[PDB]
């Protein structure tokens, strides 16, 4: 019932004066990015452009002492337009030629 | 010539605090998503790929608790903006 | 006073509340969007895509009663990055494969 | 002077009010705009 409230109030709080320009835990110790990935399928793989095209989810794990809350159990999923309000690793790929994120309706995040 | 004011009355008092980050039923219900298909057209099929292309119609619907709201008319076809 | 304040404030106060979610004479009868074509060229047909590439002026118009300005002789012409802040048909083209509005210098519109 | 504070100060001073939804000299005379190109 009145969990809705409860929980816009707790993300709002996590989000009311964080900086997106600051890594967690900026000035300490650095920060253990874990990371998975599920192969999805690999495409052509070509002699002649000397290259291979790699279709993946591609995920990461971090800790952010900014983001805890106590109020709610929930592993809580969050519309993907969050990841534009929070800091992400700039993690990439250094030998890749040409890559996209999938947008098939929504930007795949 | 009031509608066109009262349902942008409505509107903008129906989404204030509006929170678009979290489900309809977030911490109660599943949410179940009606989805239905319309297939414009099927093809070309590509065998050198192994691909094909398909052109459609894809629609969704659920019920979002937040946006009940009562007014002259029971359906409202809205900016896709919104 | 004078044309280039008078006119900023007329645009101003046709835009002050208008509301882009409702379409003209929202609830009421539908509105006529009249159309017409000026084809620039066809540019190539294929019969191994069994498609065509098409070039072309498009254009409508319509009435919105809540643009209705007096005082001012003028037909008004406005940037036209004004049509951001306006309401514009959903109009589309059912067979169109793949399609573009020109963007050279600025959006063609 | 050459403070930055004066220059900023001048071009907010354009801007505020400015509407980009109106040519210059709108209603009045056309706006000569002179072409120029360097093809590379
Ligand atoms: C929210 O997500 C977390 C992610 O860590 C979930 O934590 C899960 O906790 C359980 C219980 O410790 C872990 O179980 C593992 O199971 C085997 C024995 O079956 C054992 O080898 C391990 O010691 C461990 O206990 C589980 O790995 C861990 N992660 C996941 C993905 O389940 C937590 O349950 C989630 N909470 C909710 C309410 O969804
Ligand atoms: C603002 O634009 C409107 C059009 O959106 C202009 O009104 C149109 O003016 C022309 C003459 O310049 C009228 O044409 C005449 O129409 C009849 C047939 O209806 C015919 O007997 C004549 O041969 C002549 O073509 C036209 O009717 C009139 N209306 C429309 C809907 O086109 C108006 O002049 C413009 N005003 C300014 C100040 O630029």
């Amino acid at each position: 019932p009145g969990n809705m409230s409860f929980v816009k109030e707790t993300v709002d709080k996590l989000l009311k004066g964080y900086d997106i320009r600051l890594r967690p835990d900026f000035g300490g110790p650095p920060v253990c990015v874990g990371m998975n990935i599920d192969i999805a399928s690999i495409d052509m793989v070509s002699e002649v452009n000397m290259d291979y095209t790699l279709t993946m989810y591609f995920q990461q794990y971090w800790r952010d002492k900014r983001l805890a809350y106590s109020g709610i159990p929930l592993n809580l999923t969050l519309d993907n337009r969050v990841a534009d309000q929070l800091w992400v690793p700039d993690t990439y790929f250094l030998n890749d030629k040409k890559s996209f994120v999938h947008g098939v309706t929504v930007k795949n995040r | 010539n009031d509608n066109i004011t009262i349902f942008t009355r409505i509107l903008d008092g129906l989404l204030d605090g509006y929170d678009n980050r979290l489900r309809p039923g977030l911490g109660e219900r599943i949410t179940q998503v009606r989805t239905d298909i319309y297939v414009t057209s099927f093809g070309p099929v590509s065998d050198t790929e192994m691909e094909y292309t398909i052109d459609v119609f894809f629609r969704q619907s659920w019920k979002d608790e937040r946006l009940r709201f009562k007014g002259p008319m029971q359906r409202l076809p809205l900016n896709n903006l919104l």
